[PDB]
């Protein structure tokens, strides 16, 4: 029998290309493999994490290292308004000569690539300012890499691998990382902040050979010791401070301003130093909650047990919770996943309206990029949360061991939780598509004034509570009789009030009837979504179609044409269509964020606002008007800089639609095909001198499911990504 | 296949009617170049007239491109 | 029980395959691979030279196409030795052995560069 | 002392893009065909 | 005024809006005889167009920049400011018509369960029974709280199949 | 009764040949043998593809996967009322008999028979997968 | 009759008749009430 | 090779047997049901797993279950 996979004696005795395939999807599902203990899946767990740590690290090396060698930073540093960032060189020897000129660019000797991940704009925030501060970092990180892939190995030698019984100790390692990895990491980026970054930003050079020497403030910690606190928020930079010089800058370490700097339009250095230091406080105050071996502090089992509303509504309420979660990796990583997910969408959120980058602001093309690359992550990340939900109620749950609790609970309602879903996408799928094609009605019989346009009261009204005098509501901070605008004036409304009412940047940009229709369009993506998802881990275990779908796994291919036809039935499956709908929410929601600032870089907000309202407004004027220089980027009179995303544009399309194929045609088709080659390879002279070592065999079903999703992920990814980019470094580049 | 051909005869006989009685034909014979065959017409309503568009010949209707009205003109 | 045809079963075609080095038994592997990779290697030189992106170049063509062929021979060869390895890891004809077909790819590797290298002769 | 020379990438991409591929398709392909004891 | 809009009434692009509308048709209009029936439509178009803003102006509409109305959605803007028939009003009306459709399925559903052969029912339609129902659907609001006050109108939960938990 | 022994001589029907036939995988792995006897010559569908006229006696055919044969007892059992029998022959010679096992049809019970695979409960009663966790390998509940 | 008055209240020729019925309705209330965009 | 069960609620009417494509299943004697007899998987080496002994069943719910378990030569059904 052949070797690979180690892991999987059914899969090495497999004697088709079912095998190679199947060795590489299966590898990383440690619970399944041969032999698997609970104390050595931990083990193997906390290995692999070390793996990832090191790859990271590496990755952020190699970044640093490129830029500083084949980068412009130090020229970038100093005009960062006129001059493009440079990725990293070019070296294709398939290029001709007028692609070799055509990706000369930015000042560097030779064809380029210019950066389009913000990174120049983060570091030279925090204080780097010549290559030799990207060299040493670079190192130092190449350094942290090997250092985690050692305690990856470290870790699996017979005299260092703990005990499950390390694993389980969640009280420790609650306080270990609230205190610790989140309070002290962030005291530590306060020091930064103070030490390096607050000077450099003033001027002045502090680095490793002289930070010891130079006081990050006139008065030296006695304000610290004293109670003096407020020693250090007297004389921020001014309104005429010039970023990185002398010129107008302050003193004051820890401040409130609360709005943008003038010039960066970016948040203050000041403000992000004082939020960093309130937020250790507060998480190294939380990492003391829980019992340790010291006899103080909570136990999370007696917190869960106690928390039973007495009228029995919630049953037995959180009664055996800690055993079921604490005992389910996949309930672990479910939890995760969600909560990251969650996290990255607020980064993607408040990252574009209140941007912390000096000069991320005025480059579009890095804006578009960041929001649309981390909102992708986001729905990716979400769709795997419910999946390993899916997947806790096949292998983890005890129905036993939750008998009566909140989660058990859960699954006694499925039928209303599910149906609930189904009306509210119904709902607002029908009336979102039908008003926007109310609208297109309208607008094709030239009668736009009988258009349904419902402005978003609710939403302006939110505004108007945040101080945005546009819409006239004025109460909260919009009235300035109001005690909350009076209570905050003189800590941080001056600032927040004057970035609020400024329409020239994304600080809750003004809204209206376009706005109101795409967002109902993102909540239809959102429950539908859902609906799939929660229908898919909810059913998981069984339907009334397959009683005993748990007893089959998280993933087979079906039940049979039987009981009238089966296929898609497995909580797999239901994961598989809901990453479509996750692709169309996602693209329905960065549409909306390119679009709209498309057209307040340009200086036409009125484009949206009128076109927006009807759909034919999105081909036309947003996918069809903003693809003409992309599609130019090579033609028969030339190329330029854009024909790699035009090449690329089209590159996107071609996987898409390959996708298609393995969707829409299914195995049988293709099995049949493959025998009448097996047969012809057999009959063909000096060609059946050679053989296979493994029979060919089509794709199996499942593996026809994913391979198509990833051709019509991919695609759709690279599609967006050309056209993002080159329609708007295009437009402003 | 009688059925079948009940109803084309029912389809063809709508196309004739329509020529003769909602169409600008007897206009296009006499400027076949400068005039667009038309021979459907909307109703005013829910604004949709827009539809009837100006193809010439004193005539307002959807622009046909079945060529019904060069056949017509052979025969 | 098989479909019979002229094309699979005739004498003028059977007479045709035993004579070709592959089906010649008797013959040491090492020679059967340097008379196919004389083959190959000689028409290999031929597209690359005429269509290759330096074609147009008056003698940068020749050396230029001839190269690539010879890089194109290497990379043949290699798969060859890889192919022994996985085929034949535990008969009547030796070239259907693990060291047979080891001495049949190295063949071919002399064989195939050599056959460039005459290609290249003939065109200059 | 960072900088590497300025003929580096004529080396690393064919080593990354064509040898190194070729090699590590070579040692798996032999890899994945082997026969267990 | 709410939001920052304007009445339309008031509004210099919502009368831009119209003489733009009115100048297409009259550029068409120019082709064609007087007495022709093509201006006699174009010219009904136009008094169409004329009215329509005329109207939208007198209900109160609101109006965007853009010269477009705009439509109150919150219940206490809509009635402190004489814009209810824009949203409020006619929620009321479709729930009253949706609730009347739904109401009269649901009991002819029921009256045809105790029938010798339900599923009969459903394809050939008891058109005297139906006819019946949809002129008795008019009260459905009292009826469907009565059903509701009297634990009537829900099935109880050991009637219904639900699968393995 | 007792297991039949092969005849290698048996004639087989007249059959032109054709493409949907044996493989590589019969020279090296193992085939397929179905003989039966006919009343008389009459045509039949091979499962191969094509029109085959079977022989009156004994008739021998060779296929390739074990599907082929019975598909073929299906055709002869039900519309020409015949009793075929088939086996797997090895490369190194082994015949193993194969249908029908104990000379008595699947379908019609037989004494002797011993049941396997056979839970003594209902599908519903099953365990649930946490239990069976960390058995070793990949196994459902309904293993146990 | 009996049984051609069956036919009629099969369920497509009853949706025929009714979205006739329901169509014309709106049709002919926009044809006396036209370009209704609110209730006055 | 699949894994085929058949469990206490047959009823012994045979037409799993009938419908397998590969002889996997047989007709033992039993005296769980009024027919006096019970389904039995013996050949489960030769299952390809097309399930057309669950489309058979009548039983509700099924009293035979095909689990789809490692691929050799004969459960994929190849004939090369
Ligand atoms: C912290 C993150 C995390 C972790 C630790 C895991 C861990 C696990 N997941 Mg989970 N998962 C996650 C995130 C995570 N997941 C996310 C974000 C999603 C949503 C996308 C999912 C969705 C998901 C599903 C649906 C499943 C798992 C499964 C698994 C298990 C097996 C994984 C395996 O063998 O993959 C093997 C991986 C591969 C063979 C590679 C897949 C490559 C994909 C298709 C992308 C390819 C991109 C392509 C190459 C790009 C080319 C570009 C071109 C220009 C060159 C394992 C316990 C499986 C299981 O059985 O769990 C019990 C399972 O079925 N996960
Ligand atoms: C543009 C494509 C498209 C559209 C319009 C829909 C629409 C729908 N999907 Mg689907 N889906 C799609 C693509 C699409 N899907 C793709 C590519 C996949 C991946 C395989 C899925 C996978 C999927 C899943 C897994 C689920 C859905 C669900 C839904 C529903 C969401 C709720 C909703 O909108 O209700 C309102 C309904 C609509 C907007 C549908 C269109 C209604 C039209 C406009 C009616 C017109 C009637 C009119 C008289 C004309 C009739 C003419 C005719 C008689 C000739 C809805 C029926 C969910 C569902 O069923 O929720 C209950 C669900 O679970 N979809
Ligand atoms: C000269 C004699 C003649 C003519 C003109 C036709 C004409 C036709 N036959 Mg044919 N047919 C004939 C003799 C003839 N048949 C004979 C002798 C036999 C028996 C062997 C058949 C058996 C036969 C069958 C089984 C079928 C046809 C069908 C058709 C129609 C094919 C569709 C088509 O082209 O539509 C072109 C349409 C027209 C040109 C319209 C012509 C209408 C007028 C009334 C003439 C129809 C011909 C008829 C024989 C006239 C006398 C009928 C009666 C009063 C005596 C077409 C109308 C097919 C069909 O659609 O049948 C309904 C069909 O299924 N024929
Ligand atoms: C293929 C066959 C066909 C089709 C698709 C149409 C389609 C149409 N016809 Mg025509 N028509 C046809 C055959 C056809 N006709 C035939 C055979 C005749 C002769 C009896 C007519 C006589 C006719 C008249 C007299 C009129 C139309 C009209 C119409 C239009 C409106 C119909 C309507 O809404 O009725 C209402 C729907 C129901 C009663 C249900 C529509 C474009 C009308 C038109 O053009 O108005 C400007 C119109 O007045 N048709
Ligand atoms: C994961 C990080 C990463 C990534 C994605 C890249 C990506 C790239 N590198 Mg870089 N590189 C990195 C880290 C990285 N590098 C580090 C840490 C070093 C310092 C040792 C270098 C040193 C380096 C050189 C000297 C060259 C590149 C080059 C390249 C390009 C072609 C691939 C190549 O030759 O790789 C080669 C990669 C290495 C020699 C280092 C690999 C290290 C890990 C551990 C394996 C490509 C843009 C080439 C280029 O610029 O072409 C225009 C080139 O000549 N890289
Ligand atoms: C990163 C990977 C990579 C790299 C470095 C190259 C490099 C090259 N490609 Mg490309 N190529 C790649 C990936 C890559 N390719 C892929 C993935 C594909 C498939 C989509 C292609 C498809 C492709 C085509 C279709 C063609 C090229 C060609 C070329 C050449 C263009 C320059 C020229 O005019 O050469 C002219 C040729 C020379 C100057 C000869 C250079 C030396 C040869 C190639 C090898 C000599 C070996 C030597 C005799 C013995 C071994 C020595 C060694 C041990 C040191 C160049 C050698 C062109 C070419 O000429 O190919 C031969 C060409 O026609 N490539
Ligand atoms: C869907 C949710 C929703 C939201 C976000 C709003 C939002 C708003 N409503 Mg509306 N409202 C809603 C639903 C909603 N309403 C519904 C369903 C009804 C019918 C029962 C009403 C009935 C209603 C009235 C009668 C009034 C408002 C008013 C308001 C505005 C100011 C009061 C306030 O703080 O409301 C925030 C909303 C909530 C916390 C939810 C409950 C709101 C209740 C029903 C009304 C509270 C009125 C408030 C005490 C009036 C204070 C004096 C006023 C002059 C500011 C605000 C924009 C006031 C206004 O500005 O009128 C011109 C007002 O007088 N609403
Ligand atoms: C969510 C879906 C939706 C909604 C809410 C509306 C709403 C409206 N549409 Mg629009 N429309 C839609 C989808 C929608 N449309 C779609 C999908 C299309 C494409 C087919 C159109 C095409 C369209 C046209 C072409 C027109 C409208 C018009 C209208 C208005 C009709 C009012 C009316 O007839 O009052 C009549 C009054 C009533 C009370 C009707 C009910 C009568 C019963 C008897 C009441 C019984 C009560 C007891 C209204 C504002 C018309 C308009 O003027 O808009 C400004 C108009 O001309 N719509
Ligand atoms: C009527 C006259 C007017 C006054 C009525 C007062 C009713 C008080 C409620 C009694 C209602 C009642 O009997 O409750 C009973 C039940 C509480 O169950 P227990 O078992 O804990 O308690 C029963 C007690 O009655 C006796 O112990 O609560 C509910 O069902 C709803 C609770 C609503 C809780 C409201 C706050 C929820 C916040 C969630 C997070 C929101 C985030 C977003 C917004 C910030
Ligand atoms: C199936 C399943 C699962 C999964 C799940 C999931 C995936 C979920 C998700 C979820 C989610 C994803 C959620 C979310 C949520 C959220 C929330 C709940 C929020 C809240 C918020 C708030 C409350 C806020 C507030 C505020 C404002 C608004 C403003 C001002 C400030 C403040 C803060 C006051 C698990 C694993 C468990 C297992 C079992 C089964
Ligand atoms: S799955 Fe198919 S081959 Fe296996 S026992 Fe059932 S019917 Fe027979
Ligand atoms: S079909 Fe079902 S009930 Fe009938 S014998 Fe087979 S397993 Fe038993």
């Amino acid at each position: 029998t052949k070797l690979f996979p180690k892991f999987s004696q059914g899969l090495a005795q497999d004697p088709t290309t079912r095998r190679i395939w199947y060795g590489l999807a299966m590898a990383h599902d440690f619970e399944s493999h041969d032999g698997m203990t609970e104390e050595n899946l931990y083990q193997k767990i906390f290995a692999s994490h070390f793996g990832q740590l090191s790859i990271i690290f590496l990755w952020t090396s190699g970044n640093l290292f490129h830029v500083a060698w084949q980068g412009n930073f130090e020229q970038w540093v100093t005009d960062p308004v006129h001059i493009r960032p440079i990725a990293h060189a070019i070296w294709d020897p398939h290029f001709g000569q007028p692609a070799v000129e055509a990706f000369t660019r930015g000042g560097a000797s030779g064809p380029v690539n210019i950066s389009t991940s913000g990174v120049y704009q983060w570091w030279y925030t925090i204080g780097m300012r010549t290559n030799q501060d990207l060299y040493v970092g670079s190192v130092f990180l190449a350094l942290v890499s090997a250092i985690f892939l050692f305690a990856g190995w470290l870790h699996l030698q017979p005299n260092f691998q703990p005990s499950l019984s390390w694993f389980k100790d969640a009280e420790s390692r609650l306080n270990h990382h609230l205190s610790g990895l989140f309070g002290v990491s962030s005291l530590a980026w306060t020091g930064h902040l103070v030490h390096v970054a607050i000077p450099e930003s003033r001027g002045q050079h502090v680095g490793w050979d002289n930070f010891l020497s130079v006081l990050p403030h006139p008065q030296g910690l006695t304000p610290f010791f004293t109670g003096n606190w407020a020693a250090y928020a007297q004389s921020p930079d001014t309104a005429s401070h010039v970023f990185g010089t002398a010129q107008g800058s302050g003193q004051a370490i820890l401040t409130f301003l609360g709005g943008f700097h003038p010039q960066t339009q970016s948040l203050w250095l000041t403000d992000m130093a004082h939020h960093h230091l309130a937020i250790a406080v507060i998480f190294i105050v939380a990492g003391h909650m829980y019992r340790t071996n010291f006899g103080i502090g909570h136990r999370m089992q007696a917190i869960l047990e106690a928390h039973t509303p007495p009228s029995g509504s919630l049953g037995a309420g959180h009664k055996g919770l800690f055993d079921t979660v604490n005992n389910s990796l996949h309930f672990q990583l479910g939890l995760a996943l969600a909560s990251v997910g969650t996290i990255t969408s607020l980064v993607a959120q408040h990252m574009y309206s209140l941007p912390p980058y000096a000069f991320q602001a005025i480059d579009f093309t890095t804006q578009a990029a960041l929001y649309t690359h981390h909102q992708y992550i986001a729905g990716f990340i979400m769709c795997g949360a419910f999946a390993h939900g899916a997947i806790f109620f096949i292998r983890d749950y005890d129905p036993e061991q939750n008998k009566g609790n909140v989660l058990a609970r859960m699954l006694d309602h499925k039928e209303a939780l599910i149906s609930h879903l189904s009306w509210v996408s119904l709902f607002l799928g029908f009336h979102t598509l039908g008003l926007y094609v109310h609208n297109d009605v309208m607008q094709a019989f030239g009668t736009p004034e009988k258009q349904i346009l419902i402005e978003p009261v609710f939403a302006q009204w939110i505004q108007a509570a945040h101080g945005k005098a546009l819409y006239g509501f004025d109460f909260l901070l919009s009235s300035k009789t109001s005690a909350a605008f009076a209570n905050g004036q003189s800590l941080w409304l001056p600032g927040w009030l004057d970035a609020i009412n400024n329409n020239q940047n994304s600080l809750f940009l003004t809204i209206g009837p376009g706005d109101f229709l795409v967002h109902h369009a993102i909540a239809l993506g959102l429950h539908t979504t859902t609906l799939i998802l929660v229908k898919g881990a909810l059913d998981a275990r069984g339907s009334k179609l397959m009683p005993d779908k748990k007893d089959f796994g998280y993933s087979f291919p079906c039940d049979g044409p039987g009981r009238g036809g089966t296929c898609d039935i497995s909580a797999y499956d239901a994961f598989y269509l809901a990453v479509f709908w996750m692709l169309n929410t996602i693209g329905w929601v960065t549409f909306y964020w390119h679009w709209k600032h498309l057209t307040l870089w340009q200086g036409n907000v009125a484009q949206f606002d009128e076109s927006s309202t009807y759909l034919m407004g999105w081909l036309r004027d947003y996918l069809w008007l903003n693809s003409s220089q992309l599609i130019n980027g090579y033609n028969p009179f030339g190329m330029n800089s854009l024909s790699v995303w035009a090449w690329t544009f089209l590159f996107g399309h071609l996987i898409y639609a390959t996708g298609f194929m393995f969707l829409i045609s299914w195995r049988g088709y293709w099995q049949e095909l493959i025998e009448t080659l097996v047969w012809a390879h057999e009959k063909t002279p000096l060609a059946n001198l050679v053989y296979w070592k493994d029979k060919p065999v089509a794709l199996s079903i499942v593996q026809a499911r994913l391979v198509g999703l990833a051709h019509f992920s991919v695609g759709y990814i690279f599609t967006y990504a050309a056209f993002l980019i080159a329609s708007t470094s295009g437009r402003f580049g | 296949h009688f059925g079948q051909l009940g109803i084309i005869f029912i389809w063809l006989s709508g196309m004739y009617f329509h020529g003769a009685r909602f169409s600008n034909y007897e206009a296009w014979l006499s400027d076949p170049t400068h005039i667009k065959p038309s021979a459907q017409v909307v109703w005013p309503i829910v604004g949709q007239e827009i539809l009837n568009g100006d193809v010439g010949g004193g005539f307002q209707g959807i622009q046909i491109t079945s060529g019904f009205f060069q056949l017509w003109r052979a025969s | 029980g098989m479909l019979e045809t002229p094309v699979t079963s005739a004498p003028i075609v059977a007479t045709y395959l035993s004579n070709l080095p592959a089906y010649r038994t008797g013959v040491a592997p090492v020679l059967r691979g340097v008379e196919i990779g004389l083959a190959h290697g000689f028409l290999l030189a031929g597209p690359f030279i005429k269509l290759g992106p330096l074609r147009n170049v008056p003698e940068t063509a020749e050396i230029a196409g001839s190269l690539s062929a010879a890089g194109l021979v290497l990379i043949l060869a290699l798969c060859l030795s890889i192919y022994g390895s996985a085929q034949f890891q535990s008969a009547r004809d030796p070239l259907f052995s693990a060291d047979g077909w080891s001495e049949f790819a190295a063949g071919f590797l002399v064989g195939g560069e050599a056959g460039v290298a005459w290609a290249y002769v003939c065109t200059q | 002392p960072f900088v590497p020379p300025s003929w580096a990438p004529s080396v690393f991409v064919p080593l990354t893009g064509l040898v190194l591929p070729a090699i590590a398709m070579a040692t798996l392909f032999v890899y994945i065909e082997k026969e267990a004891p | 005024d709410i939001a920052g809009l304007t009445p339309c009434s008031e509004s210099k692009a919502y009368a831009k809006l119209e003489k733009k509308e009115l100048k297409t048709l009259e550029k068409r209009l120019k082709q064609y005889e007087a007495d022709s029936a093509p201006a006699v439509a174009l010219k009904a178009t136009m008094e169409r167009t004329k009215a329509r803003f005329a109207n939208y102006a007198k209900a109160g509409l609101l109006c965007g920049n853009d010269g477009l109305p705009h439509l109150i959605a919150d219940p206490g803007l809509a009635l402190k400011y004489g814009h209810a028939g824009e949203v409020f009003i006619p929620t009321f009306g479709f729930l009253y018509v949706a609730g009347y459709i739904g109401y009269v399925g649901r009991q002819y559903l029921i009256a045809v369960k105790g029938e010798a052969k339900p599923t009969d029912k459903e394809i050939i339609i008891d058109v005297p029974l139906a006819t019946k129902l949809a002129w008795q659907g008019a009260g459905w609001p009292l009826a469907a709280v009565q059903e509701l006050q009297r634990g009537t109108l829900l099935e109880k939960e050991e009637n219904i199949t639900v699968s393995p938990r | 009764w007792t297991v039949p022994t092969l005849n290698p001589d048996t004639p087989s029907p007249i059959f032109g040949g054709s493409t949907g036939g044996l493989l590589r995988k019969a020279q090296t792995e193992e085939f397929y043998v179905i003989t039966w006897e006919a009343k008389k010559e009459q045509i039949f569908e091979m499962p191969t593809g094509g029109a085959a006229i079977m022989r009156q006696g004994p008739n021998l055919l060779k296929f390739g996967k074990k599907e082929q044969c019975l598909a073929l007892t299906t055709q002869l059992r039900n519309k020409f009322k015949l009793t075929p029998c088939f086996y797997r022959v090895f490369p190194d010679g082994k015949v193993q008999y194969l249908h029908p096992a104990d000379g008595v049809y699947p379908e019609k019970v037989n004494a002797g028979r011993v049941g396997a695979n056979q839970n003594m409960r209902r599908i519903g009663q099953n365990v649930n997968p946490i239990k069976v966790k960390f058995s070793g390998r990949m196994m459902s509940p309904a293993e146990i | 009759m009996k049984d051609f008055t069956t036919y009629l209240s099969t369920a497509p020729v009853i949706a025929t008749i009714w979205f006739t019925f329901t169509a014309g309705l709106l049709i002919e209330i926009n044809r006396y009430f036209p370009d209704p965009l609110v209730f006055s | 090779a699949h894994i085929v069960k058949i469990y206490d609620t047959c009823i012994g009417c045979t037409q799993c047997v009938r419908a397998c494509p590969l002889d996997v299943l047989e007709m033992v004697p039993w005296d769980g049901c009024k027919a006096s007899q019970m389904a039995s998987a013996p050949r489960t080496e030769d299952c390809v797993g097309c399930k057309r002994c669950e489309t058979a069943c009548p039983t509700d719910f099924l009293s035979v279950r095909v689990y789809l378990g490692s691929e050799s030569t004969r459960s994929m059904g190849l004939s090369y």
